Parts: structure tokens; C-alpha cells; sequence
DNA sequence: ATATATGTGTATATATACACACAT
DNA sequence: TGTGTGTATATATACACATATATA
């Protein structure tokens, strides 16, 4: 019943919906026109995130973008968000010639698809029978092949696909921050469930076709290797695009966050109380 | 420490009148003829002022906006922002005056974003129909740096679609196309029966129909097998916030629809499937009334055409052909005051343009030598000789490489084919050179 | 659809620092040479910018602001507004860049009014201490129109106090006499032991005191009777609102004072009356101190000097007097390269004018004989392959008011004036100039 | 005790102790550093008043800005305002050459003040006993001098002035509301105690010689007849310099309001719910 | 062992008036 | 009797960053 949540159609049902949370109400306004009906969400944040590091699950449940996010997406605090099934067959995909062990219910990608092997034991294929205790977790975690079968979820939206605004402040005060607070279950990150849309930062004018360049540090790599370039700099995600907002979400570019093994070392210094860890993390 | 004692009457009579007076003139009821309210007019000459290097160069709305109170503009700039960004877009406006980039909205979200993003300037229908912009009155006040109202072909106010209220009045006219304001602009040109304009929305795809006065936008529903309809498109009065809480809310927690989205780049799209709980009957006729009626896809609007004339007073018209037809008569007496000025303009040219040529010609030649004098006797002896002295300014205007070839035939060809221009604005008419400026209008 | 994969150690590595070093580098963190944030830049290049029409009329801060979008900041025009509302203050700035019109704030009440009220321009402490503009550097960016940093004669950085948070660093610098400032700039100049700035504070009546490095500032209490107090000044830090309402109304509803109140052109003012529940030990310097740290009258503060040096890299000094020993020295160089490059100026305008006085009695004396002559082949004539060959069409571009004798020799008596001046340029150095410069301010 | 308060020392004592009501908290600032320090009030308003005209008092007393102002001054909606002691006797004397029929206990302005009879006594002016056949009460109840005195006062300021800017919105729209609002104690009107602070809104400087305007009507009708000026529309009261809000408040033109018999017929036209008075009144 | 504040930055919201034709 | 539109008046609120005093 949140008041600025725009619901999918399919939201609520087994789908692969999405969510795409912005940062502004400004953001989302060409969502609601160019977005896919069935499978797309959106809920606007209000300004910089809350950093959520170090506190109880009662001051997180008290920002507004950070109990309406909650709330929208199913997810509650001190609880797994999945429920995973059986593991006890084992297979064999054989894809591009590297041995991809999976398991009797995984879901494998089809050059960024997202298919159930269950469904694929109905035709032979390459499933060769293995023994037990093939556990290569990250072997097949690297570009995703396996994603253990959820067994029951309260989650509405199966996808929390993150947009903002391209600048720095959108990109290294509201992205890492949101990536913290997800980071409550470490499970979001490991099926590919946490993604961030890439937004052109900087839109050149050379020749007759629009060049897109998502990151200032990228433009700032080809800017005296370019012919007669008329920029254009993109400080709003959805409020400085009129057709591209339509392009950028019809033929989106996806990054799907996934944690290190020292993935808590890194977001204390990077959110966290001591602030020498981030003068000698600076300075390198 | 002074001690006036001041009747309430005398406070109602001058403070309050004069405000009063000041919102309905100044404030909401828009010009007849330029079609502006006075924060409009302040908006577009501020963004005609920033296009004055580059036409095509898009500016920020916090610089279109911003730095409009050294051209008069009294109030807060807030409101020159939302005023700028509700002109610029297209879900509200048949003919925008401001083409701008950005989200300025939809139909959708009939709300434009913050104006630290959204870039603007003015649009090609601006330069295509607001001509005589040199002309344009000029107001009483010394600070109101933009004219009284700008000299557009056609009438603006009728196309955009106007509403505005003030303490007495309040004015409310409907957006008319561009086709038929320009028909009924030609007809009225020459003197025949003035076809009334005809009612249309931008991106409204329904059926605006006129029984009399009232207005009665509609909305398009499709029965798609047996309980499932479409949505094809709402009237125009509804965002889509207030139509899924306004009408599709209160028809779903009651036991009535159950509703989808499909509100596709075409438009509004919300698929609708009734359950058991409905009054909906085999009849045609009252099944298309009750579907009308508690969908809200018929709503209803009447003209109160109220604008500002051309004497700077209010005035209520009774239809949209006696604007039309009192604007092309108050129009064809400023035609004529642009063919007398450019007459004049182009004479005084042509003698400035003459009078170089004799320049250049005579001296060229060695009669008025210039060697080894000063400011004062050149200045004098051209001055006393005739077809100089007023033109004495020319003296050094045209520059060394004037007394050259090359320039002598460029400076006499200047001077014989201005009297072309002379001429043709010695001949042409009211009626025929504001016909052939109609017919570049597309 | 195109998923790819991104680590963490990748986003808070390439992403996360990024704006960790753009928070202290394009943000905060006063450059040490400019004196001012990216933002301040911005808004006085704006300021320039409508100076350079006229520098004493006063524009709108919401004009002086919104149109530092198209200079290269891209940040939201409402920071810009704040920004600079807190530079034309006189009770927060010791030395004042810009001159405003309207209620910028008070110490009682430390908040400007809306933008909508307040006009804002360029000081004449701005023209009087900032200099060669047209020599500072130029950002790497292209869109950065304002210069890398402006060049102020002293460390402005030094003057007005400053404040400013970033991830993982933070500044915060007391604010300094001018006076003592200037002197400090002239002895690093002339060199010998420089005496370390005293601190001052703009519009306050106190004392501060060294102590341990630190710096205690102690507001005045007198007492007129037995039972009753004047306080005559309070701490910078305080206002009215956050003194009478943290430190006043805890004692007032604690049963201890009745306090009256003054606060009028002599800053503030409480007249305090003192309730037998308060202790009032007749030992002075208990006495004292009870009432000084009971009533909020002593404040202590820390330095934290760090800067951005002339390389855009942060730099953390120690000693107060240390900024000014490496400020000197670097804009010495600076003021080396304005005299190179006005020598080199000079040197082009002093030869361009005496080509022109050349050309002229040239071509008053028949040598270029004009008449009769295509414009093409003059410029490729001895105009061309001359010793006037390098400003040919300088000489083709000349009006006719110099082939009289009136300018003829006009031009002479210029073209010997450059010289003279190019002299100047010559015989001068870096330390004259520099000594020369700051004699100006007072 | 509301939060945007400059409660005056001698509020709740009796003097000429006055409320300033500006319309926003810009024009306040310099208020604070220009006041009395012991006879003066402030209350920062907010943008427009709500209607007064024909509310009830419990929707009147819903308004924070309203109700802000009725639990400042201490009146009170619905309860009339200070009451009068008794009167019968007369002792007109012959102030500013002028029979002038005061009552035995009334105020009387000498230039610009307020002295009572009962001070007056002891100054050895001329009385003249005069008994009680003259009626005419409002013969000398029009004009600001010889008003009733007062035995028992709950209003803690003992004058309000409305102090707004001087622009049209500020004279049309919020000064005749707050005039409607404080018509529902007319026992203030007929102290003389609801004054209007005449604030400049054009300040026209001619070489040296500063020249202020309080309406636009006055500037337009001296338009043609000053010098070459440059004209400063202030257009609100936080756009004034410190020295011309100091010589403001402490030298002010003050315009005493005074209401008609038909006060009531006057402000049903302009403030009740039937725009055909508003059309008839302005059509004149 | 916490609380506060200081100044650039990220987004946003609210109450109020005015009128006149639809919808109750 | 009640929202509703568009130009005006005035104002407010959450979050991030660090570090050096006041407080517990
Ligand atoms: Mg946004
Ligand atoms: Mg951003
Ligand atoms: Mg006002
Ligand atoms: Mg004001």
C-alpha cells in the first residue's frame, strides 16, 4: 500500500518481475511509459540512502526508503529471504567446453537467460550422471549457471535492480549504500538478484549517432580520441533523457553484484565508524 | 511615531481594489492577442534573449527562469519555473512555444521534473508564426523590458488551451487545432463565413464533441471476448494517479473489477475483467451508459473565454469566431504598421547606401580628398556640402578597403537593389502579404 | 539483455573512489592558492560574468546563482544559492568577496533571507585582491569555464575562517585578521622570521587567547550591584535563538536567574538577576569561574589546517604560519609569468602600432595607391611581402579617420606609448611587483 | 509560548507594549537587532491567512498561524476582549483649541502618546465641569484620542501591528485578512489598537536623496515629476538593509485602522463566497 | 562512551486564495 | 457541498561526511 510504488502486473506471482528502485520521483517518471508491463516495479528513494552499518534491526525499520523498501519487496530484516531445496542428484551441462557440474532443480543462463534445468532433463542433451560431494560452488557461481530452486519466498519482486543518476554522487554515496543494506541477506547476492542498470553519464554527439559513455572516469579515457564531440552531461537519471530512457530500459545493460569472500572487511571501512580506515584506503 | 487613523473603507477601496485589478490583469487572464499570461510573455523573452547567439543551444529552466526579474518580473522565480515547464512539453499544448529536453512530463504523469534538470528554448512554432517581434507595443512601465504583448499570425490563446483564475473573474479555454484557427484566420482575412475552429487535444485519441457550449470528451472501452474490456484511452482531465485511486480503486475494493495495466506508449491501457458482483445486462445501449458513467469516461467542459484585449482591459466572449474575427482585424492594423515602417526604414537605408556610393565614386576619382587633414574640416566641409551632413557619420563608417575595386561595384549595387526592397514595400497590401505569411505555416 | 558480472571489490574501488576523492577534492576542502570551494568558484565567475557589464549593479542571488549550470556546475542550483548567501555576510566574513542588498543575516539570527529578497555582487575586496585572472590556470575539463584556481595577492583561505567535511578528511581554519594577514604575506616576501596571524572574529567584542596551541575565546561579564549582571558578549558559536534556549531557559526553569533582554546593535545583551537558589561565593576567581563556564561564556577550539596546494592534491600543514610561506612562494611564480606575458603582449601591440602609423604615411603619400585596385591583389600586394606583411589585414582593416593628420599622428604617439610601456615590462621583476600589488590593499 | 517568538521583557505588564506580525520569517531577521528590547513582539506568519469571513470559531482556531496569534496576544475566540469601567462624567477642556468632551477616566493623546485624565489631573491644565446632557459618545469615539480606559485586560501585547510588505499581494490579500480575522473583537478597532506599520515598497534614490514609496500608486503618481531615478522595488520586507528596517521600526508610520457603522457589509463583499459582489465592486 | 555542529551535496513537501461549471 | 485547475505568498524535512569539545 505504499503511496509512490508502482506495482507490476505480475508482482506477487512466479515471474521473473524486477524492481527498479530510483532516486528521485523525477527518475521515474518515463518508468511507468517504457517499462514492461508484466515483469517491472519501480519505487523512487528520497535522497541519499541511510547508512545502515553497524545498527539493530529496529533504526533500519525507521527511514521511510529504508522500511518502504522493505516492505515493498517482501523482505524482512533477521530473516533468509529464499528457502532452497534438495541437493542431492547431480549433472552435467558442458556448455562453451567448461565442465559445468549442476544439480537436479538449477536455473543455468542462455546467453542472459535464466532456465530451470528441471525442464531441461526432458530432452538428453549433456547430462552426464556424476558421484557426490561435487560441490564447486564458485566453479559454476562465475557466470552463473546454477541457482538453487526456491522452495518457498515472500519476496513480491524476484529481481531489485538498482538505477540512479550516473554522477558520483548516485554512484558511490547511494549505490554502495543500498548494496550495504542489502547485504542483510547475504543470499541476493549469490543468484544474481541484486543488479544495477547502467545510465549514460555523458551523451556525445559525434557524426549523426548518439555515443554513450555510463562513467565520467570513461568519457575521461577517449575525450581527445574522439571526432567532434558535443556532450551532453546526464546529472538526473530520468530527467535529462526522452528517448534514451526508452532504449536504457527496452536494451538494458545489467551488473550483478557479487560479494567477495571478504565482502565485510570491505564495507566497514567503506561504511563504518573508524574513519582512518578510509584516509589510509584513500591514499593508495 | 505617527498616529493615522485609517477607515477600513478607504483600505478596501484603494489596497484591495488595486489587487484585485492587479490579479486579473496581470496575473491569470491571458492577452487576446499575444495569448500569454504576463509570466509567459517574461519566460519566452528571456529564452528568446538566451537563443540570441545560438538558436538551436538548449538552456538549463533555473537559467530560462532564473534571471527574469531585471526584465520586470515581480515575483518569485518558482513560479516562473512551473510556468516555463508547463509550455514547453507536449501532453498539454497543440502547439508549444518552448521545445525543450528533459522529462517534462506525460499524460501519465501530467508533472514536470525539477527544473535542475530539464533543458529548454524556444521552438521552431514560435519563429513560424510570432513575427514582428521589433514591432510588438511597448508597455507603459520603463522596467517591463519585454513589449506589451508580442504579434503572433494566428491566435496562440485559442491553441494551447488557457485557465486561469483571479479575485472576480476566472477564464477557461479549451485547446483548438491548428488547421482550423488557421482556416478560420484565412476566411476571416479576406471577408467570407468564418468556419468555427474545431476542439482538439494533444495526444488525445477519443471524441471531443460539442452539443451546445458544453463539451463532452470521451473515452474508448473494447469488449474483449465476454468480461474483459480495454481501456483504450481516458479523457483528458485524468492523470494516472488520480484514475487508478479516483475510479479503479473504489471499483476493486468493493467486489466490482479486478484491473490490470497495459498503459503501453500508445496511452492509457488499463485492462479491466469484471467478476460476479456487477449490474452489467445483455441491453446495448444502457450496458454503454453505465460503463461510461462509473468509469468516468465522459467528462464535461464549458469555454469561459475571458482575455485581456488589446486595450489592456478584460473582455467575455461569447464563442471562439468573434475572438478570431475581432484578432485578425486588430492584427491587419499592425500589417500595415510594419508596411510603413520597413517603407521608411528601407527609404532611410537606401539614402545612407546612395550616399556611400557617391562617397566612394567621388573621391576615388581625387575631388573630396581627405590628405592631410583633421577631424574638424572633414567633418565640416562634408557637413556643408548637401546629401552628406546627414549621413556625416559615414564619413569613416565604410573603411579603407572601401576605396579599393571591387567595392565601388558592391557599394553602388547595395544602393540599386534597395530600391527593389523600397518597391515591393510600396505596392504590397495588408491583405496580401499577410496571405502569403499564412501559407508558411505547416 | 546484457548481465555481466561486477565484484564488490570492484564498485567500492573504482566507484566508491571516486567520490570519496571528488568530496574532498571537488568539494570542501578550500584550495589553499584560490581561497575558495568548487562552488564559491563558480558563483563569483557567475558574479564576473554579470559584472563585466557593470560591476556596481546588483543581480538577484537566484540570478547570480542558476547560471553556473552552462560554467560547469553540475550540482543543483539551490547549493549554489546557499553558498554564496553565506560570502556577502559582514558578521561571518572577515573579509567580504561580495557586497549583497537585502537581509544577508545577523549574529543573533545567522540565516539569510529566501533568494527571493537578496541581491548580490562582486566586492571592491575582490577587485582589490584578486588579480590576474586572465593568467590563472585552466581546467583539464573543457565544461569547467571558471579558471583552475583565481589569484588572490594573500592566502584568503586565511581570512574568513572555514569549514568543511569530506570522506575521510576534514578542514576547519579560524578566522584571521587582514591586517596581520598582509603583514605576514610582505615579511615572507621581503624574507625574515614571519610573526604568526592573530586570530579575529568578525563583529565580536571578547578576547582570544593562546592556549597549548589551542584557542579560547571568552565572552565579557560585568556586574553593576550586588545581585545583578550585564553580559556584555557571548561566545562566537551562539546565537539568540540556540543561547537563550540552551543555556538561558535550562536556568530559568531551574530557579536560578531572570534574565532581561538587550540584544540590539550592541550585539547581545542579557541583563541578568541573580535568585538567593544561585550560589554566589564571594571568592573572586571562584566566582569567576562559576559564572564563566555556568553561563556558557568560554568556547575552545582546534585548528585542522588542510588544504588543496597549487597540484590538486591534499596537503596537511601543522603551523598556522606555514600556508603563507608556501602561498608566496608559489604566487610568485605566477606573477613572474603575468610579466613574461605582458612583455610578450606589449612587444605584438607596439609593433602592430608602429606598422599602422608606417602603412598610413604610406598610403597617405600615394606608395599605396587604393584607387583603382581590386581588394584581392591589394592584399597581395605591398601590403603583403612587407615589413607589414604580418598585420596586413590590420592595415587593410583600418577606417578613414587616420589618414587625416588629426590621427596620423595619433597613431605615432601610440606606437611610441606601447614602447615606453614594454620598457616598463622589461626593467621590473617579481618581488617589485608583488610588494608593489600589496600596497594597494590598506 | 510558541517557538517563533521575540517575546518582549514587558509583555505581560502593562505598557505600550505592541505585536509585530510579519508574513514570513525573512522579514523577521532584522526585527530582532532594530526592536524596542522591552515594548515590542514578533510572530513570523506564513504565506497567505486563511479566510476568517464566516468560519466558525472552532474551524477559525484550526489554522496554526491563527491559532498562533490568539494564544500570543492572550485574546480569545468566542469571549470578548478587555472590559471598561463605568462612565457618566464629563470634563471637556480645550486641547489643540477644541471643545473635546472627555469622560472622567479616558486617554488622551496629547502629540502621539497616551495620557489619561487621572495622570491629567495633576498637571494643572484648564477643567470644565460639564454635566451629563451631551450623548454623542462617537463624536469623540471616531478619532483615535479620548478612548474608554481599562480595569482588567487578558491580552498580553497592548497593540498589535500588522506588519507585512508593501507589494500588492501583501495590502490585498493577507492585510485585509488579518483585518478580518481581528474584526471579531471590534473592542480593538475602537481603542485604536490594530495598526498598520507603513513599510516602503519602492525606495527611489535621485542622486543623493533617497525618496520611499509605500504603494505603487504613489510611485506612479510622482513617476513624472522626480529626476532621472533608479528605482529599488523591494518586494519584500527581507530585501531591506539593516539601516532602512532600523529607521522603520524605530521611526514609524503607523495607520491606526477604524472600523464603519456597515464594517460587516464591507467585508461580506470582499470576503464572503459570492464572486457577483466582487464582480459588481470592481466593475466601478 | 556518546551528542552536537559545521557546510556542500541527494531528493522531497506543505497551507493558503481565487472562481466557475460538473458531480452530488 | 466538494475536488479541481494555475499563478502567487510564506515555509519545512530526512540522509552522508569528521573531529574536537561537552556530556555520561
Ligand atoms: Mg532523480
Ligand atoms: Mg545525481
Ligand atoms: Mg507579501
Ligand atoms: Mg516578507
Amino acid at each position: 500500500k505504499v503511496h509512490k510504488h508502482i506495482k507490476a502486473n505480475l508482482c506477487g506471482k512466479d515471474a521473473d518481475t524486477t524492481l527498479f528502485l530510483t532516486e528521485g520521483d523525477s527518475a521515474i517518471g518515463y518508468l511507468i511509459d517504457v517499462r514492461d508491463k508484466e515483469l517491472h516495479g519501480g519505487y523512487p528513494l528520497r535522497g541519499k540512502v541511510l547508512n545502515s552499518w553497524g545498527m539493530s534491526y529496529a533504526d533500519m525499520l525507521k527511514n521511510k526508503e529504508l522500511f518502504d523498501i522493505c516492505a515493498i519487496t517482501g523482505l524482512v530484516l533477521g530473516e533468509k529471504a529464499f528457502e532452497e531445496k534438495e541437493d542431492g542428484e547431480w549433472f552435467t551441462f558442458e556448455l562453451n567446453g567448461d565442465t559445468i557440474i549442476v544439480n537436479e532443480n538449477d536455473e543455468v543462463q542462455i546467453n542472459g537467460k535464466w532456465i530451470t534445468v528441471g525442464e531441461l532433463r526432458k530432452n538428453l542433451m549433456k547430462f552426464v550422471k556424476i558421484d557426490s560431494s561435487s560441490v564447486d560452488m564458485k566453479k559454476y557461481k562465475l557466470q552463473n549457471n546454477v541457482r538453487r530452486s526456491i522452495k518457498s519466498s515472500s519476496m513480491n519482486y524476484a529481481n531489485v535492480a538498482i538505477m540512479t543518476d550516473a554522477d558520483h554522487d548516485g554512484l558511490g554515496s547511494i549505490y554502495p549504500s543500498l548494496l550495504g543494506f542489502f547485504s542483510n541477506w547475504p543470499e541476493l547476492f549469490e543468484q544474481g538478484r541484486i543488479r544495477f542498470v547502467k545510465t549514460p553519464v555523458i551523451i556525445a554527439q559525434v557524426g549523426k549517432k548518439q555515443e554513450w559513455f555510463y562513467t565520467v572516469a570513461e568519457y575521461e579515457s577517449a575525450k581527445d580520441a574522439l571526432p567532434k564531440h558535443s556532450i551532453r552531461y546526464i546529472k538526473g537519471l530520468g530527467s535529462l533523457e526522452k528517448s534514451e530512457y526508452r532504449e536504457m530500459i527496452q536494451n538494458p545493460v545489467y551488473d550483478v553484484v557479487k560479494l567477495p569472500e571478504n565482502w565485510k572487511e570491505l564495507f566497514e571501512m567503506l561504511m563504518g565508524d573508524n574513519a582512518d580506515l578510509r584516509k589510509e584506503w584513500m591514499s593508495q | 511615531m505617527q498616529l493615522n487613523n485609517r477607515d477600513l473603507k478607504s483600505i478596501i477601496d484603494n489596497e484591495a481594489l488595486a489587487y484585485a485589478m492587479y490579479t486579473v490583469e496581470n496575473r491569470a487572464i491571458p492577452n487576446m492577442i499575444d495569448g500569454f499570461k504576463p509570466v509567459q510573455r517574461f519566460v519566452i523573452a528571456r529564452a528568446l534573449d538566451l537563443a540570441r547567439g545560438n538558436k538551436d543551444k538548449f538552456h538549463k529552466l533555473a537559467s530560462i527562469a532564473g534571471g527574469v526579474a531585471d526584465l520586470g518580473y515581480h515575483h518569485g522565480e518558482n513560479s516562473a519555473q512551473d510556468a516555463g515547464a508547463l509550455m514547453a512539453n507536449t501532453w498539454n499544448n497543440n502547439f508549444p512555444l518552448l521545445d525543450g529536453q528533459g522529462n517534462f512530463g506525460s499524460r501519465t504523469v501530467q508533472k514536470a521534473a525539477a527544473s535542475r534538470y530539464i533543458f529548454a528554448r524556444v521552438s521552431k512554432n514560435f519563429y513560424n508564426v510570432y513575427k514582428d517581434t521589433e514591432y510588438a507595443p511597448v508597455h507603459q512601465d520603463k522596467e517591463h523590458i519585454p513589449p506589451a504583448f508580442y504579434l503572433p499570425i494566428i491566435p496562440t490563446v485559442l491553441l494551447n488551451g488557457v485557465s486561469g483564475i483571479a479575485t472576480g473573474y476566472a477564464t477557461y479555454i479549451l485547446p483548438h487545432s491548428v488547421s482550423s484557427v488557421k482556416k478560420a484566420v484565412l476566411q476571416a482575412l479576406q471577408g467570407k463565413k468564418v468556419t468555427k475552429p474545431k476542439v482538439e487535444f494533444p495526444e488525445f485519441r477519443g471524441e471531443v464533441v460539442e452539443i451546445d457550449g458544453q463539451y463532452e470528451i470521451r473515452g474508448t472501452y473494447k469488449f474483449t471476448s465476454r468480461t474483459q474490456m480495454h481501456i483504450t484511452e481516458i479523457p483528458y482531465k485524468y492523470d494516472r494517479e488520480t484514475y487508478v485511486s479516483k475510479i479503479l480503486d473504489p471499483l476493486e475494493n468493493k467486489g466490482f473489477i479486478t484491473w490490470d495495466d497495459a498503459c503501453g506508449e500508445h496511452g492509457f491501457g488499463f485492462k479491466v475483467k469484471f467478476r460476479k458482483e456487477y449490474s452489467l445486462s445483455d441491453n446495448e445501449e444502457e450496458r454503454h451508459a453505465k460503463i461510461m458513467k462509473d468509469f468516468g469516461l465522459i467528462e464535461r467542459r464549458s469555454q469561459n473565454i475571458t482575455v485581456i484585449n488589446e486595450k489592456g482591459k478584460l473582455q467575455v466572449y461569447d464563442n471562439v469566431v468573434d475572438l478570431i474575427k475581432d484578432f485578425v482585424e486588430v492584427r491587419k492594423t499592425y500589417v500595415q504598421k510594419r508596411i510603413d515602417n520597413k517603407i521608411k526604414e528601407t527609404e532611410s537605408a537606401f539614402r545612407l547606401a546612395f550616399a556611400k556610393a557617391h562617397f566612394i565614386k567621388k573621391v576615388i576619382s581625387g575631388e573630396i580628398v581627405v590628405q592631410g587633414k583633421t577631424r574638424k574640416e572633414l567633418t565640416e566641409e562634408l557637413s556643408k556640402i548637401d546629401m552628406y551632413s546627414s549621413y556625416v557619420d559615414k564619413l569613416v563608417g565604410m573603411n579603407i578597403f572601401h576605396m579599393t575595386s571591387d567595392e565601388a561595384k558592391k557599394l553602388a549595387e547595395e544602393a540599386k537593389a534597395k530600391k527593389e526592397e523600397n518597391e515591393y514595400w510600396k505596392t504590397t497590401d495588408v491583405v496580401t502579404e499577410y496571405t502569403k505569411d499564412l501559407e508558411e505555416i505547416k
